[PDB]
């Protein structure tokens, strides 16, 4: 009964934050600021008020909240929201990183400012609504959906300092990439829904209806495939990752883009939710592939973020890395790895949104993201190097913080299901370590390349600091404390796991 | 007693405070908070070790949280207090606060002064949280922050981009180390269902009973972590490369908390390395290999510094040859006085650098001796306690424990190989103080305990490690003036070899097979060399094939064929009106000679 707000107060305020831009060019970033702070703090209360400490596992379906509402009733479309416990700390981290993206682009005084709020708003929203929607139909259209302000925000409001048709490309690369993985899985969708319709008569969308759906093996796979296609452009897994670093890099230099639309995991969500679920055999017999993909995407990933001379498009293979590792743990079938699953992705979430915060305050800072030019600025700036290094630091697993939380439960349920792709995977690890210390080396340690970097440099502002150290106490604590995260989200895992062993 | 969290939370709040700090304060200030936390560390170990003795030396479990909780896989945030968690914790504490208050006179007009004690007290906190551990994964915890910490005081000197280097081959080495630790870990929790020390000893030969193949792949395993923390073969390479950053952090690394971890964690898990008698034997030989070209490598450094580089090579190989023998005491005794000697030499070597106006060979110094007194014989007792001087020095007694639980265990190869170093170690040790020398309360305690007050310490492991096997006296008195009378022929050939006109070892370097010898032990076998040209070097190559991202291109391939089948499709569009009546015919031709081919 909360869960429609939860989809629609973003897109109330972003209505109101195009409208109450003619009372003032500083009205929109506050009117984003309170419905981002109120979607955050209904996601607390369903939080507080859900009781998924004391859940139990009783088997899918099982939601600690639920609301529908019949839309297309032809086709059996329904707008149907379901909350339970991973859902619930997707969307909570949706809200916090939302309000995150709000306070990041701050100090935008833009003429046209309303529409970069609306747009992020209608973002934030359509990502929230992908973490509820039970309804395949409703799941595909938020899917969709949250594509059109992201590739008007990196088109239209991007990065200054390339020309228009960089960034008219790398929004068109990204949209391409997406809506047409989307309608991949769209057709698997429709024949599953037909395949359904042939076995039992009725119009269904619906999540709960259609698991129940006798398939040849083959057909299975097939719809399996679309699913997976779809989620593995948006995880990125290799070789569907190009656009993602090209996107980062284009995208808007405070970082709000990158933090609304890239750093929030709806794929995983999506192969742990959907793809496990609705087909368990065919993902029985895609996980050595999955796997294999997930351990090239790790490396890949490393070598690639290794060789990139821009620290954003370094910060985007990085994501590659740690989501091959993710994808490694959800085909493996085990309740340890899907915890630390979901463990890495809050993490890689947070630790994601701290690097890109604070290399947008670097440009803002020396006016260049290319490293062969940056050198030596820890003598240089007050703030930014420290945290840098803390965040670099986090993302290479170090234990303190919740990447290592994640990638080692991940590690020890893979290798009590398969050894040596953990193998491959924890010296995947190394290479971690081995690209987090060159981005250090190479921006803040060592003496000037440029002129630039030679010069003081003004320090951070209060807000800045004030989330970049929210963002630190966060890690922090998830890497001390996990338990938490893993009591909320231990039914809906164990509920994943139970019907993906049980019906294989 | 109930103070044992009290250890990590002190150097953690010094840390914290000195790291938000930002240099603001006076020197000071940030060398009161510093020291100061490390010292109530200290202080707050010496009362823990008051109570640990007032009660029969019973083990004491400090459970704080539950870390994780899924499932059968419960870790805990548990302290754990023994007889050898005593010792690790009070040679931490008490020597890492030595060479803070040494550190505060010694960094005094340097930038990051601050910094520099925050992440001392980082790296005191990490090893205290890795030696009082319970279980395999907070031990792991302490580990990577060990190591971290050792990442950042290594290249202190962010300027210099060769001291960063330095940093980041250490933290890759060490890193490659704690995968292997991670993969003993995955293996005994994969087998045992727990990763806590006394359960996996007490459920390992109940499980392992039909098949012990696991457990040997789970302690090849940790040796290999060992090996990494510990800078033992095949792993050493980084430690003489990343002790390029300030004297006092080589000192914390050399005596106190890098390389001691290795030998914690063997002497820890002790029990499934006695499940497991060739790994034990391989810990020995490793050990035993690394102490013999450790001292061949020192034999011929040219600087103080790499010299004491591979000394604690050489050391850390007695260490793991005492462990592989199944001479436990021994093992942690050599430790103990290790770590005295150790921070000793690497203390007075940093007087020598800043009393020398920052100068580093060895051959372009000479008669130090009457320049400065004090640091002379600092280096003198050092050097002696290193080579093991009869009954003045402590390292004798450790040395010639390690070599009795050798000779006890039926091991005759090891006790040579240990004796040969022996020779070697008073060899190098007094080439370099022959070289350079010829030709203050820290430093005061550490000059009593490098004597034989150091070794009237005795770590009380009983009940925690093995009884060492006794050696029949006879046998005992004769390895031990074999052992005083190799040192003191070792201390003759150097000063016949070095004090005078080196004219038979400038002969003998010169030659060149002697050109040839000098220059392989220089770079320590050519490991460097290997690892660079296997490691390394395709590394880069493999980055610079990759930096196109030639994956994007291969998925760019269908854009560049709609763009390439679009402009084709386009020539059909000429404008010409005779042309689309023909393809109208043409169309209409195809159309019906398919409708009835079908
Ligand atoms: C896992 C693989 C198997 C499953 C694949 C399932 C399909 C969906 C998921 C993968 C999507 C891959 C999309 C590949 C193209 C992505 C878009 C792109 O690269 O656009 C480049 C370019 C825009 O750049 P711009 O600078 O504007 O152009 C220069 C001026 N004309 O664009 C252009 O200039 C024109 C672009 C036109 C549209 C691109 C062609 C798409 C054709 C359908 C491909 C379907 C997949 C084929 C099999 C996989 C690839 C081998
Ligand atoms: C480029 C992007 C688009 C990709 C290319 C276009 C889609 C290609 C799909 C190829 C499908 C090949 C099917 C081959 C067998 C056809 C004949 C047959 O026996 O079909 C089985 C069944 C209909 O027969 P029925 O009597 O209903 O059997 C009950 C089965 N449980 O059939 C059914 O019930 C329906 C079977 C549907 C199969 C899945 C189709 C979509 C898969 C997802 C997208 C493609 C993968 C990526
Ligand atoms: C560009 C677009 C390319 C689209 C390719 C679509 C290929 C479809 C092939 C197909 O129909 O395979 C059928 C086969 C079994 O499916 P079916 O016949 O429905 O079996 C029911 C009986 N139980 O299906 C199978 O056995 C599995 C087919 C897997 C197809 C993989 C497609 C390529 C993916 C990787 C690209 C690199
Ligand atoms: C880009 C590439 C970067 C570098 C990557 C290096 C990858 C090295 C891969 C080594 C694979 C070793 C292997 O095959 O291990 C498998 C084996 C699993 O054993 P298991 O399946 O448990 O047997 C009983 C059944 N339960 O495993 C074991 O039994 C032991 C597991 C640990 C293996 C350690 C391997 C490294 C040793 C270095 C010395
Ligand atoms: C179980 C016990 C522990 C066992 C071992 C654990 C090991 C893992 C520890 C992980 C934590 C991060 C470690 C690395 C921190 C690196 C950053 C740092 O310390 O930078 C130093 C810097 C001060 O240097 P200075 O040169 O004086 O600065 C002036 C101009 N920059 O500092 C600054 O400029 C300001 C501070 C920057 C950020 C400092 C680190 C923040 C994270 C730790 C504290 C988090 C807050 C505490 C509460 C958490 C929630 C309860
Ligand atoms: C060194 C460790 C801390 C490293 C820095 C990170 C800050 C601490 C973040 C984790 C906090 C953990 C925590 O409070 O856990 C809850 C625990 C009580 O929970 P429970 O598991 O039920 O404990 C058994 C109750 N008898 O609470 C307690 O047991 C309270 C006491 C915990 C120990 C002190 C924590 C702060 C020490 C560092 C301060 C700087
Ligand atoms: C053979 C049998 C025995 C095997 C024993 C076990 C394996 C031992 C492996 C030891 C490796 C030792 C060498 C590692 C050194 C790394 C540090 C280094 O080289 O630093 C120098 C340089 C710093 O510069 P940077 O900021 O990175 O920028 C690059 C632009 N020049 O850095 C660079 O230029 C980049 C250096 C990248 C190094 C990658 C190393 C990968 C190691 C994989 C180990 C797999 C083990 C199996
Ligand atoms: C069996 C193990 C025996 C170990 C003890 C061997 C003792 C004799 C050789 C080592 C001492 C020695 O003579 O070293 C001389 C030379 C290094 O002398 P150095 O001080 O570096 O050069 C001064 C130049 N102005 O040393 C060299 O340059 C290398 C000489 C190697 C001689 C053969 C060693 C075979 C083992």
């Amino acid at each position: 009964m909360l869960l429609p707000w939860l989809i629609l107060i973003p897109f109330i305020g972003g209505f109101l934050c195009w409208q109450t831009e003619r009372f003032g060019v500083k009205v929109p970033r506050w009117i984003a600021l309170i419905t981002m702070g109120l979607t955050l703090a209904l996601s607390l209360q369903l939080w507080l008020q859900g009781g998924y400490s004391l859940t139990q596992s009783a088997g899918i379906p099982q939601w600690q909240s639920e609301f529908d509402m019949p839309w297309i009733p032809r086709f059996g479309i329904s707008i149907h929201l379901a909350i339970d416990g991973l859902s619930l700390l997707m969307v909570v981290l949706t809200g916090l990183l939302g309000v995150l993206a709000v306070l990041c682009s701050w100090k935008e005084i833009e003429k046209y400012q309303g529409f970069f709020h609306l747009n992020l708003m209608w973002i934030l929203g359509g990502v929230i609504g992908v973490f509820l929607a039970i309804d395949m139909f409703l799941f595909f259209f938020f899917w969709e959906m949250m594509l059109v302000p992201m590739y008007f925000l990196i088109a239209l409001w991007g990065h200054k300092a390339s020309d228009g048709k960089t960034r008219i490309t790398a929004a068109t690369k990204f949209f391409i990439y997406t809506q047409a993985s989307g309608l991949v899985m769209l057709i698997a969708i429709l024949a599953l829904v037909f395949v359904h319709y042939n076995a039992t008569g009725v119009w269904t969308f619906n999540y709960e209806e259609l698991l129940n759906t006798p398939m040849s093996s083959g057909v299975e796979y097939l719809l399996m495939l679309g699913f997976f296609i779809a989620f593995a452009v948006k995880m990125p897994v290799v070789p569907l990752h190009g656009w993602l670093p090209d996107a980062h890099s284009q995208a808007p230099t405070a970082g709000s883009v990158d933090l609304a639309g890239i750093l929030l995991k709806t794929a995983a969500y999506g192969l742990l939710r959907f793809s496990l679920p609705l087909f368990p055999n065919a993902s029985a017999e895609f996980a050595p592939i999955a796997m294999w993909l997930g351990v090239i995407g790790i490396f890949y990933g490393a070598w690639m973020a290794f060789a990139q001379t821009d620290i954003k498009r370094l910060i985007a293979y990085t994501s590659v890395s740690h989501m091959g590792f993710v994808l490694i743990a959800i085909y493996t079938g085990s309740q340890l790895a899907y915890q630390g699953a979901v463990i890495q992705m809050i993490a890689h979430g947070l630790s994601a949104a701290g690097l890109f915060i604070l290399c947008g305050q670097l440009y803002e800072r020396i006016h260049t993201r290319d490293m062969r030019m940056m050198g030596g600025l820890w003598s240089k700036m007050k703030w930014l190097p420290a945290l840098s290094l803390f965040f670099a630091v986090a993302t290479l697993g170090m234990p303190g913080t919740g990447n290592f939380v994640g990638e080692f439960m991940i590690l020890f349920g893979s290798f009590q299901v398969v050894p040596v792709i953990t193998v491959i995977s924890t010296f995947g690890l190394v290479f971690a370590s081995v690209y987090s210390l060159a981005m250090l080396h190479r921006a803040y340690f060592g003496k000037a390349k440029s002129q630039i970097a030679s010069q003081e440099l003004p320090g951070m502002s209060l807000r800045e600091l004030f989330m970049i150290l929210l963002l630190v106490v966060l890690l922090v604590l998830l890497g001390f404390y996990p338990q938490p995260i893993l009591d909320t989200s231990h039914s809906a895992i164990g509920n994943i796991q139970q019907w993906f062993v049980n019906s294989v | 007693m109930n103070m044992l969290a009290l250890t990590i939370i002190l150097p953690l709040i010094g840390f914290v405070l000195l790291a938000f700090s930002r240099g603001r304060w006076s020197e000071n200030v940030s060398a009161i908070v510093g020291v100061g936390s490390v010292g109530l560390a200290a202080l707050v170990t010496a009362f823990i070790g008051v109570d640990f003795f007032a009660n029969g030396e019973q083990t004491y479990s400090q459970p704080l949280w539950t870390w994780m909780s899924v499932g059968d896989f419960n870790i805990g945030f548990n302290l754990v207090l023994d007889g050898l968690s005593l010792t690790m914790l009070s040679v931490v504490t008490g020597v890492g606060f030595l060479i803070h208050m040494y550190a505060s006179w010694y960094m005094r007009g340097e930038e990051g002064y601050s910094r520099f004690f925050a992440y001392t007290n980082l790296f005191i906190a990490s090893m205290v949280v890795l030696v009082l551990a319970d279980n395999l994964l907070l031990m792991y915890l302490g580990w990577e922050g060990v190591g971290l910490c050792s990442y950042l005081l290594i290249g202190f000197y962010y300027t210099d981009p060769k001291n960063g280097a330095a940093a980041m081959k250490a933290f890759v080495v060490t890193r490659v180390g704690d995968v292997f630790l991670a993969f003993a870990l995955f293996i005994l929790y994969n087998e045992l269902g727990t990763l806590n020390f006394r359960e996996m000893v007490e459920l390992a030969p109940a499980h392992f009973a039909d098949g012990n193949n696991m457990l040997m792949w789970a302690t090849l395993m940790l040796l290999g972590g060992a090996v990494g923390k510990s800078a033992q073969l095949p792993l050493q390479t980084w430690l003489a490369d990343a002790m390029a950053g300030p004297t006092p952090v080589s000192a914390l690394i050399h005596a106190a908390t890098m390389v001691t971890a290795g030998v914690y964690l063997i002497a820890r898990t002790h029990g499934l390395f006695l499940m497991t008698p060739e790994v034990l034997h391989l810990v020995g030989i490793v050990g035993a290999v690394t102490l013999l070209l450790a001292g061949f490598a020192a034999l011929v450094q040219t600087d103080i510094k790499r010299v004491l580089a591979y000394s604690t090579m050489s050391q850390i190989g007695y260490m793991f040859l005492a462990l592989g023998v199944q001479a436990w005491d021994a093992a942690i005794f050599h430790l103990m006085t290790h770590a005295f000697f150790k921070a000793l030499l690497f203390l007075a070597s940093g007087s020598v650098i800043l009393a020398c106006h920052h100068e580093q060979n060895i051959f372009k110094m000479g008669g130090l001796r009457k320049s400065i007194p004090l640091v002379y014989l600092c280096f003198l007792v050092g050097g002696a306690a290193l080579s093991a001087l009869p009954l003045v020095t402590a390292g004798f007694f450790s040395k010639d424990e390690i070599l009795a639980g050798a000779m006890a265990n039926g091991h005759i190869n090891l006790m040579v190989a240990g004796l040969v170093g022996a020779f070697m170690t008073s060899l190098y040790t007094f080439r370099m103080i022959f070289i350079v020398f010829h030709g203050s309360l820290p430093l005061i305690v550490l000059l009593i305990l490098s004597t034989f007050v150091g070794a009237l310490i005795v770590p009380p492991l009983q009940g925690v490690l093995p009884q060492t096997t006794e050696l029949a006296h006879g046998s005992m008195l004769t390895l031990e003036i074999t052992s005083g009378v190799v040192a003191v022929v070792g201390i003759l050939l150097a000063a016949w070899l070095w004090l005078g006109k080196r004219t038979l070892v400038t002969s003998i370097a010169n030659s060149a097979p002697g050109r040839l010898l000098g220059t392989w032990w220089y770079n320590a076998w050519g490991f460097d060399w290997l690892y660079d040209k296997v490691f390394v070097k395709p590394f880069l190559g493999i980055a610079w094939l990759l930096k196109r991202d030639p994956l994007n291109s291969m998925m760019n391939i269908p854009a560049v064929l709609s763009r390439f089948a679009g402009k084709g499709l386009l020539l059909s569009e000429n404008g010409y009106l005779r042309w689309y009546v023909a393809s109208m015919s043409i169309g209409a031709v195809v159309v019906l000679a398919l409708l009835m081919v079908l």
